This record gives C-alpha cells, structure tokens and sequence, in this order.
C-alpha cells in the first residue's frame, strides 16, 4: 500500500550499429555472432550490485531510458519483451532473472569471454561462456524489427567488443554457419558504438537536446520494385527497340578502350581485353538480343513508372553522326565508337529523378533474383558462399554504386532524348515511410512548473543545429504531451523550418533558418506580447508587424518550450551563464530583457514528453469514452460497462482502444505439487477465479481481445492482432539435449473475439451479447477461458510471482461497446479475494472504488536527471576492438509504486 | 533632438501628414525594404506609428542606450517625472547634479550585479 | 534447509569453523523481490560471532559453506527463518528469505 524508496544505480546501453533481421525476402543472413570481452569489473562500486549484462535486443520499443522505469529501475536487456540478456548466471528476458547451468558458472568478472549465436532461419539465441556453452537457448519469439548486439551496464565497467575480422579476432571458432557480425555493417555507415535512442548528447557549449533517432527497417532491405512483365509493348517502342540497344551495346565497353583493356581479335569480351566495339553480331546471339530486350525492359519500367513518348522535333537520325576518334580506334574490323555515337543533348531535372527511379527499379531487380538464387548481403565478398557487398535495396546502396548505375541508364534516356521523344514524368503522389508512429516524431522539450512565469520580460536561445522540423517558443504549463504545439491554444510557437508560427492554426512568419542559427525568443507579460529573433534580428509576419503574437492573456503562466523532429539536433539556452548567450546584447539586453535563468545555480530541470505507453485512468470530461459503474443488483453483478459517447456522429473518434482495470492479481508464491449454490466447505478453498467482459450488440467481436496483461505492457498499435503479441520461450537442459525446462513468458495474454463467434452466413450484429469469460488459477498458474459458459481449447500456464492485469483491446464499433463484470460462478471465487487481501473471504462480488477501468496513453511527461553517465568509447586499436569504459557512479532514490511494479 | 522639435512643434506634426497626403508616401517600403530583400488599409494613408523620426528612433534606441551605465536607469525614471512636469535641460542638467549620489547600487539587486558584468565587460568601457 | 548458489566464488579451500567471528557484507531481500535490508547502506561489514545463536538458523547454517571472499545466494525457508512469529513490522508472517551474502573477510 505504501510507495518504497531505494537507492538505486543508473543503468546505461551501448550498441554498435549492426542491424540484422529477417523477413519475407530479406537480403540479411540470418545467423550472427560476436563477443564480448571484460577488462576490469568493479563487483561494488555503490550499494547496489553493479549492472553488467550481454544479449541481443529489438528496434522497435526497446528503449531504456533513463532514470525510473519498470520493476526497480536500472532497465536494461532482459528488463522487458524486447530485449533477451545473459549475465553470466542468468537468461535475463520479461525482467525475470532464470539461473542456468553453465561449466563453472559465476558473473562476469574480468578476463570473460561472452559469445552470443543469433539465427533467424529458426527462433534461437545460443550463448557461450569463455567458449563453454550455457544450456539455455531463447525460441519461439518475435521475428519483427531489427536485432542488435547491446550491453547494459551500470558505473564501474570496462567491457570490449569482439567483432571479428578487423574489429577483433573473436578469441575461439565460431559455430558453422555463423557468421562474424562486423560483415553486417551498411556500406554507406562507418561502424561507430552509440547508445539507444535518447535525448541528449554532450556538446561543446552545452547539452544538445535530440530529437527521435530515425530507425532503420526490415521492410527496407526487401527490394520491391514494380513488375514489369504484365506491360503489352507498344507500337512507338518497338518502333524504336533498335537504337536503344545499339547505344548500351557497348557503352560499358567505351571507357577502357586505349588502355591496358584494350581488345584484341583472338579473343572476346571479359578476357581482361573485353571491348568488342565492332558490333554486337560478333558478339554472342543470347545475350545480343538478351541486351535488345533489355533495353526494350528499360522501356518497360518507364511505362509501368509513367513514362510516354512523343515526336515532334527533327529526326536525330540526320543531324546525328558517327565519329572515328582517334582513341578507341582498333584493327578488328574497322573502328567506331563502342556505343552509337550522339551529339550535344541536354537533360532536365524531370529526366534526372526519373532515371534515379529507373536505376533503382534496376538495382531491385537485380537484388530480388539474386536472392531468389539464395545470395545475401555481407560487407567483404564471399563468391563460393554466395555473399556479395552490393546485395541491398538501392536506397540503401552506396553513393559510388548509385553513380556506376544512373550513368549507364542517364546515356541511354539521353540517346531518347536526342531523337526528340518526350519523357513525361507521372503523376506525383504523396507518401510516409511510417505513419502508425505518430507520437515518435516530436519530442517535445520544456522546463519543470516551478519555473513557469507569469510576469516581466524574458530571453532565452534555441541553437538549431540542424534545419528540420524544430518548434521553439512558449507553452502553457498544462500543456499536453501527446499533441504538437500550435494545435491548441495551450503554445505559442514559431515554427522555423520553413517560416510559420503556430497558435491554434498555422500562418507564415518570418524565415526558415539555416544550421548554426539562434533563435532568440522574446516574451513580454506586461506588454502581453511575443516576438522571435533570428540571428539577433527581429522576424517580421506577412505585415509590418515587429510581433509574433500580442494581446496574449497572462493565465496560468508560461514556459520555455522547444521540440525536435527525428533526427534533429537542437541547443537550448536558458540562460544559466549569460556569456553563453550569443544575440542578447544584439537584441534583449538593451530593451529591458532578462535571461529566463540568469540567477540560478542548478540548471533548469527541464522535461521531456516520454513517448512510451502507460496505463492511465480515463478522465472524467472526455468527450469520446466514458465509464459508468452500474451497481449490483439481486441478479445482475457490479459492472464497468464502456460506452462511445460520440460514436457514429460528425467528427468523432475511432481508433484501437486498450482498455484495463487499475489492480492486478499476483500468483501464488509457491505452486502446488503435481439450486446452483456455492458449497461453503470448498468455495472457502478454492483458488481459481473467474472475471467475464459483455461484449454488447453492435459491436463486432472480430476487432475484441480479451484476457490478462503483465504490467510491462507498452505496446500501442493501432492494427494490433495476436501476432503483434511479445512472447518468448526459453529452454533448458543439460550439456547433450534433454530439453528439460521449457518457460514460456508474454508480456500479453489475449484471445480474439472473433474465434468465439458462429461463423453463420450472414447476421454478424447478433442480438444476444458475447459474455467472454476467464478464468486463472493461482494454486497452479493454469488459465482459461470460456465462450458462453463452456470452456474453450486454448489455455495458458505461468510461472509464480506473476502479476496480471485484467485487460480488454477493443475498436469501438457502437454506442455500447464492453462490460467489465465482476461476477462469479458454480463454486469459482470472485476477483474481490485475488485482489483484496481483506476481502479474501468475502464470498459477495463487490467492486470498491480503487478499482477502476484505465486507457493506455501513448504519451506522458517525464523528468530528464541533472545529470547523466559518462561512458567513454572509443577504438582500442586493430587487435582489441571497440572499447567502453564507466567509472564515475550515478544514484537515484526511485519511488516504487507496488501495484503497477514500477519506480 | 530631432524628435524633441518634433514633439514640442504642433505645425511641424500638422503639415507632416500634409507632406505625407500631398506626396502619397507609403511609409512601408522605408521599413520592409530589407524584408522583401530576405525574401519575407487601416494605416495607409497616415499614422504616428508610420512616421519616419520614430522609424528612425526605434533602431537608435539600443545604441543610445548602450552608454548608460546600468546604475542610471533608476536616474531615468525620475528625470521621465521632472520632465512631465515640463523642465528645460538646464534644469534636468542641475536636478542630477542634485542627485547624483541617488544612482543604483552594484549589490542593491541581483538584476543590477549581472548587468555590471555583461556592460563592464566590453573593451571601450573606460573606468575614467 | 537452506539453498546456496555460488555467484562470484573465491578460493574455497578456507572456511569459518567454530573460534573466529565472521564477517560478511551482505544483502537482504524478500522472495517478492523488495529489498529489506543490506549492509552496503550503513558501509559497515556485518560482524558476528558464529555459534552463539545471535543470528537467525538460516543464516548461521549457510555461512559455513562460503569461503573467504566467496558470494553466494541462499535461500531461507520459514522454518530455518523467522517463521509465523516473522520480524515485527519488518518481515511478514510465514516468508522466505534470500540473501545475497559476501564473506568478504575473517576477523
């Protein structure tokens, strides 16, 4: 009941920058591996037992931030579902620490070897210590995002990356079919070590304030090009299918004429003399017309792109002539030129972008057949393994490659454009990469409410480092996290990356920046008015305005505010030292301006909108969801029944819904070994207990998951599904096989309600409600479910000390959507004993005011600490690798709420 | 002083707008030129806001400003006092001469300490 | 009666037999996994006197296996711990016990 307070260490994650997943397709091999290496541990720097573990984690939510978190802070890998660790004595993954045995097992002390097998083409992470293996491997876990090598590590280590080849030499022989994971490393990227998506990096005159990191996919190492077999080949085309492929005969040819390259008539094209510039009937039939009907496939990409032709001009074929250079001249059979020759012919931008586009749908296809004949991607080639280093989508490829390519093709749209037929460029159609993740785009930025101001004239700086979508200005203290500013009235901001400022609505202003700038924001309270200055000169709105805003009411005050697009890097300069500031005597110090910190010592505590999920109770004015408790009657039990207030009305709110009560129910401690009336001899004993949901009429049960969550949940999709679900199972057995234990743990635990409905013909609006009930038992771990009072087939199982909350995912789909019951059945125990332990025999259901029905806001606030772990990385050298070094401690006293598990 | 002449001259204000009405002077482009140059009704005919010895006091206004020390700033709010009550410069000149040892303390206020280090700081501020 | 998983083990071959008092800087902890108590917080080695009774059954039956600089976990039962009496206000009735002990010197 009562919140604990402890002293706990800070915990930080290091990564390298190797990314590796699978897909449908995929152009990553899917087994890996690396090590680490332990120079020096401290076993007790602090109070707290130093945090030092190694495994792998996932792109997509794993995001240990600092500070306070799940169960009793220090989150690193293992603490939760996307990310699996091992620390020398235990698999750490779900924030449950399991020892496995191992060939003299201890914690990592120093002079240790940990190695780490990642495969993909089945679920499995292997692990070995100093080169002897740990019986215990991860399966049967999540395949989406990216995989990455992580080590979460507390103050007080001196950890080293093995990554083979360069990078390291691996120390042992790695498993066959493994492969070193330093060959993974994207050839536009240098390998770098830098810890996960954060929020601010040391600069040299202050903190730089970081936006979102932009986050590589799986999706985008699948090349989908567009097909281009489906594509009947036009009359105007096959008019001019010859010249086309006369002009990219030999284009690759004509470079290396008059060199060491230079042909000869004894032998033919890639005899280190490839040119052949005669013709092309020398050359071999097949793939003669096999480069005609490549040329002819060019074409076809440009339809299926849309690409069309027309005439006008003079014929090039007249004005256009062949010329015997005196390079590339030969004695096989006359000299010409290798391709057909052309003469002055210029390119718009259109023609420019369309034959990237072009290039790429190449490179694409290229990649897709070559997967199709089992090739993969690895930074060194490897042709007897089937590995090359170009094997990647061409947004992904190489600068130097993009250019190889678009030369060849930019020739051939030239020699098009020569004989005068047009090249129209398609229909544009505006495209987002990622769209579901609105949330991890801005991040915004602001100081504590203590600071907030209601009167006199401050100053403040916004270095922009770079010229993206970056927001600077003042806020209101209430000011919502989950929403971007200037969309209510709760800012006044200046949007600088192309010239607008923003206060409910949006209207130009001013001038976009450039890098380097500072904005220095201007507030008046007793003048209620509010200017913004770039580069120490006051911006100007589409009028003679000289202010951004004015008549500004005081109200609850203001704040200095600021947020950050992804990959966007921003300074803020409150003030604390003035000779820090660069504009203020330019613009601030003579007209009665003050720094907003200029008698402070600490710096401003400044918070961050925290943009991950959690569980919060719903307000009671919302104006989409409301919860009503309906009390309980003779017949009917106590009731949480969710209505849409404003469903199928003008401008109303439909979206994925996850709904869950404020208490959770704790398995026992330990398990046990191996008319129509409760009877009072049993029911006093029993330990199963039953809560049912009434899916009421109108809604659709197809988009209903019912079941229990674990309090670690923090997964919001909009599209969710069972596949969506966090789940891993680890296994155990002795040193040969003899799979012996194997624990299956999720972070959800769902059923869909569309596997509980009969499949009739048509009348999927049924007139009787759906009542989905579950039933868990704590003596044993064993759950199920039942439709409409008969039991189902599915069942789960847990381990003990596991805390369950009761939640339902639904889309609203009507006026009444659920109903949380609490009720009870033929000698099953209702909630108020799995919950309340002074209603433990209490045998009436009841429903007592701390219980109550919560969402799942995407965004909450959240406080960045006045100070943050040092780590020094750096490259040791060619035989070492990568080090990481941690030496200076960090504590926090963290608040821990019980129920919830987390501090 | 300009200005002063300005303020004090009635005529001088009455037959502005009449050389602003006769000569149709728009009094945006003296101002927005370098706007426009960085590529960014009710007062069209004429406005004390849009006249050009403003326009010109708005810009001058730092510079002058710069001089003064920032112990003086308390001197200027009660020389604004004697001047509404209407004394010529002489007077004002012998006033301050009146009250010169009232001027601002370097620790009578944190606003003021701050102030003496980013003003004593700058290269021409002699202590002469 | 009691469980002992070494975690950072030392030399092994010295033990604390009856004679000398024992000195280990250890670490408390309930089965639920909320910290009650340590000695890493006070900065001073816990010193007691083995065979005297002094400390619970538990903890003196396990301290015996370690050796010197040796760290292990145990794991207490209610019947070598405090059992249904339990701590009063510290440790509720019928818990078991886990201790992160470190002999980390002799006298």
């Amino acid at each position: 009941l009562l919140l604990q307070t402890n002293l706990i260490n800070y915990v930080t994650s290091i990564r390298p920058n190797i990314f590796v997943g699978r897909a449908e397709g995929s152009t990553q091999y899917g087994k890996w591996y690396f090590e680490v290496m332990v120079d020096e541990v401290v076993p007790f720097l602090t109070a707290q037992a130093t945090h030092l573990r190694v495994g792998w984690a996932l792109t997509e939510g794993y995001s240990p931030y600092p500070g306070g978190g799940e169960g009793w802070g220090g989150n690193g890998v293992g603490d939760d579902l996307y990310s699996y660790g091992f620390d020398g004595l235990h698999l750490w993954t779900g924030h449950v620490a399991r020892p496995v045995t191992s060939p003299g097992q201890h914690l990592l002390a120093p002079e240790d070897v940990v190695s780490c097998c990642l495969d993909l083409s089945v679920p499995s992470i292997s692990f070995r210590i100093n080169g002897c293996p740990v019986q215990g491997v991860f399966e049967a876990f999540n395949l989406d995002g990216l995989f990455f090598p992580v080590v979460s590590f507390s103050a007080g280590v001196k950890v080293r990356f093995l990554l083979g080849g360069r990078h390291g030499e691996f120390k042992f022989l790695p498993p066959p079919g493994y492969a070193p994971c330093h060959e993974a490393v994207l050839p536009r990227e240098r390998l770098r070590l830098e810890p996960i998506k954060e929020y601010r990096r040391e600069g040299p005159r202050g903190p730089h304030l970081v936006g979102p990191s932009r986050c590589l996919s799986h999706t985008d190492f699948v090349p989908c090009p567009v097909d281009t077999v489906q594509i009947v080949l036009p009359p105007h085309l096959e008019r001019i299918r010859e010249k086309l492929a006369e002009n990219i005969h030999e284009l690759w040819a004509l470079t290396r004429i008059e060199q060491g390259w230079t042909y000869g008539p004894v032998r033919d094209d890639n005899k280190r003399l490839h040119p052949c510039l005669v013709n092309f009937h020398s050359l071999p039939e097949p793939e003669r017309n096999y480069n005609l009907q490549m040329s002819g496939e060019t074409l076809k990409t440009l339809l299926a792109l849309g690409c069309h032709v027309g005439m006008a001009d003079e014929k090039a074929e007249d004005n256009l002539k062949k010329t015997k250079l005196p390079k590339t001249y030969m004695m096989s059979n006359g000299y010409k030129p290798a391709p057909l020759d052309l003469s002055h012919v210029r390119l718009t931008p259109a023609q420019t972008t369309l034959v990237d586009r072009l290039a790429e749908n190449g490179h694409n296809v290229w990649a897709r057949d070559r997967v199709a004949q089992g090739w993969s991607y690895s930074a060194v080639q490897d042709i007897p393994a089937r590995r090359n280093p170009r094997l990647v989508p061409y947004r992904l490829l190489d600068e130097a490659t993009k250019r190889s390519n678009r030369d060849s093709l930019c020739q051939a749209v030239r020699t098009l454009l020569g004989y005068g037929y047009n090249i129209e460029p398609p229909d544009q159609e505006p495209s987002q990469v990622e769209n579901q993740s609105r949330w991890d785009r801005v991040r915004i930025f602001r100081a504590e409410k203590s600071y907030t101001v209601q009167s006199g004239r401050w100053y403040f700086e916004f270095e922009a480092v770079t010229t993206g979508e970056m927001r600077v200005g003042w806020a209101r203290p209430e000011l919502r996290p989950d929403v971007e500013l200037g969309a209510d009235e709760l800012a006044y901001v200046f949007n600088g990356h192309r010239g607008q400022r923003w206060h409910l609505g949006s209207e130009p202003f001013g001038r976009p920046w450039q890098s380097g700038d500072v904005v220095g924001c201007m507030i008046d309270l007793t003048e209620n008015t509010i200017i913004f200055t770039l580069n120490g000169e006051v911006l100007m709105s589409d009028s003679g305005s000289e202010t951004a805003f004015r008549e500004i009411e005081i109200g609850d005050g203001f704040l200095p505010v600021c947020s950050l697009g992804p990959g966007q890097v921003g300074h803020l300069n409150l003030g604390q030292d003035v000779s820090s500031l660069r504009f203020f005597a330019i613009c601030g110090l003579q007209e009665g301006f003050e720094p907003f910190a200029i008698n402070m010592q600490r710096p401003v505590t400044t918070w961050f909108s925290k943009s991950l999920p959690q569980f919060e109770p719903v307000p009671p004015e919302h104006p989409h969801y409301e919860v009503a408790r309906m009390d309980g009657t003779v017949d009917t039990p106590p009731c949480l029944r969710l209505a849409h207030r404003t469903w199928g009305s003008q401008n109303s709110l439909v979206e994925m819904l996850f709904l869950r009560l404020s208490l959770p129910v704790q398995f026992h401690q330990h398990f046990r070994c191996t008319d129509n009336r409760d009877d009072p001899e049993i029911i006093l004993n029993t330990t199963t207990y039953y809560y049912s949901v009434r899916v009421f009429a109108g809604q659709e049960p197809s988009c209903v998951w019912v079941g229990w969550v674990t309090p670690d949940y923090h997964q919001h999709d909009m599209n969710f599904d069972l596949s969506k679900v966090r789940a891993v199972t680890v296994t155990m057995g002795d040193e040969q096989g003899n799979v012996h234990s194997s624990l299956k743990c999720s972070n959800c635990y769902m059923v869909w309600g569309g596997d509980f409905v009969s499949p009739g013909q048509q009348g999927r609006i049924s007139h009787t409600d759906l009542v989905i009930g579950c039933l868990v038992d704590l003596a044993t771990g064993l759950m199920t479910f039942t439709a409409n009072g008969k039991e189902s087939n599915t069942f789960f199982q847990v381990e003990p000390n596991t805390k369950l909350f009761p939640a339902v995912f639904v889309l609203p789909t009507h006026q009444n959507v659920i109903q949380f019951e609490l009720g009870k059945q033929k000698n099953i125990m209702p909630l108020s004993a799995a919950m309340f332990l002074s209603e433990r025999k209490n045998p009436a259901p009841q429903c007592p005011p701390r219980l109550e029905v919560q969402m799942l806001m995407p965004v909450s606030w959240s406080r960045m600490p006045n100070h943050f772990l040092q780590v020094e990385t750096r490259r040791a050298g060619e035989r070492l690798g990568w080090a990481v070094q941690c030496q200076d401690p960090l504590t926090m006293m963290a608040l821990h709420i019980p129920e919830e598990n987390r501090c | 002083e300009i200005f002063i002449y300005w303020s004090k001259s009635h005529n001088f204000k009455r037959e502005e707008q009449n050389f602003v009405v006769q000569n149709e002077i728009n009094n945006m482009s003296f101002l927005t030129a370098d706007s426009k140059s960085k590529m960014a009704r009710r007062g069209d005919r004429y406005s004390v806001q849009t006249s050009l010895i403003v326009a010109t006091l708005k810009k001058m206004l730092p510079i002058g400003l710069n001089m003064c020390a920032p112990t003086d700033q308390d001197l200027i709010m009660l020389a604004k006092t004697r001047y509404a009550l209407k004394d010529t410069d002489e007077e004002v000149r012998e006033f301050l001469q009146n009250n010169l040892h009232l001027q601002g303390k370097v620790e009578g206020s944190p606003s003021l300490r701050w102030q003496m280090a980013l003003y004593r700081g700058l290269p021409g501020r002699e202590e002469d | 009666g009691v469980e002992i998983e070494t975690i950072s083990p030392g030399d092994g071959r010295t033990f604390p037999k009856k004679g000398q008092t024992c000195v280990v800087h250890y670490t408390g902890m309930l089965q639920n996994g909320k910290k009650f108590d340590s000695s890493r917080d006070r900065n001073k080695p816990f010193k007691f006197r083995i065979g005297k009774q002094e400390v619970i059954k538990g903890f003196e039956e396990g301290a015996a296996q370690m050796s010197l600089g040796q760290r292990a976990k145990l794991t207490c039962t209610p019947d070598v711990a405090y059992g249904a009496t339990g701590h009063p206000g510290v440790i509720p009735p019928n818990a078991t016990l886990i201790f992160d002990v470190e002999l980390l010197n002799l006298e």
